């Protein structure tokens, strides 16, 4: 991504939006928390049905 | 990336720095001059075409 | 009373399962945080694929530092050390190439 963004740099490019990708880490914590919510909701749905 | 890694590398190791640009003609004389200024200040290499 | 006892058991079980859950070692907390506060890779992760047979020896050797963190420089953690009030009461730090 560093490579291609430099190759096609400047402000008027996808770079200026995909900043949030290229600069930032992917957080596993939120992923796991969402999965836990999903499990809770699944159990709730099962019980309700 | 370097701030992070230099801690995790040989203390006398300085990773190379090299970037790219296609259609470098979007640059003009002053553009070239200032980019070279900052590039040298950052001891970095250009492949601008 | 029996139901409440079983509920307590289940609560303990769930909490401990969490304790074993992610991402490597026990949890993603101050210990995993040091992986970016400095280059503090987790010891247990550093031996993630330990064989089950060496894992007991590894654990016994590493002692409480079992959950310690490898940091080529611990003089370097010194500047930030004063920040760590919210940390496990007693925190291991190790020197070497993770």
């Amino acid at each position: 991504r560093l490579i291609e963004a430099s190759l096609y740099g400047g402000i008027s490019s996808a770079i200026t939006r995909s900043l949030r990708d290229y600069l930032l880490p992917e957080n596993s914590g939120v992923r796991k928390a969402f999965q836990d919510m999903e499990a809770a909701l699944r159990e709730n749905r099962i019980t309700l049905e | 990336w370097e701030e992070e890694s230099r801690r995790l590398r040989g203390k006398d190791i300085s990773p190379c720095r090299l970037l790219f640009l296609d259609q470098a003609a979007r640059l003009d004389a002053k553009s070239i001059a200032t980019l070279f200024e900052l590039c040298e200040r950052l001891q970095m290499q250009l492949i601008i075409a | 009373v029996e139901r409440d006892e079983v509920a307590a058991q289940k609560r303990e079980l769930e909490k401990q399962i969490e304790r074993l859950s992610q991402p490597s070692g026990a949890e993603d907390s101050r210990m995993i945080a040091l992986a970016e506060r400095f280059g503090g890779v987790l010891l247990s992760e550093i031996y993630d694929d330990i064989t089950i047979d060496d894992a007991p020896y590894f654990s016994a050797l590493y002692g409480p530092a079992r959950h310690g963190i490898v940091v080529p420089d611990l003089s370097l953690v010194r500047p930030h050390l004063e920040t760590l009030e919210d940390c496990p009461e007693d925190l291991y730090l190790i020197e070497g190439d993770p």
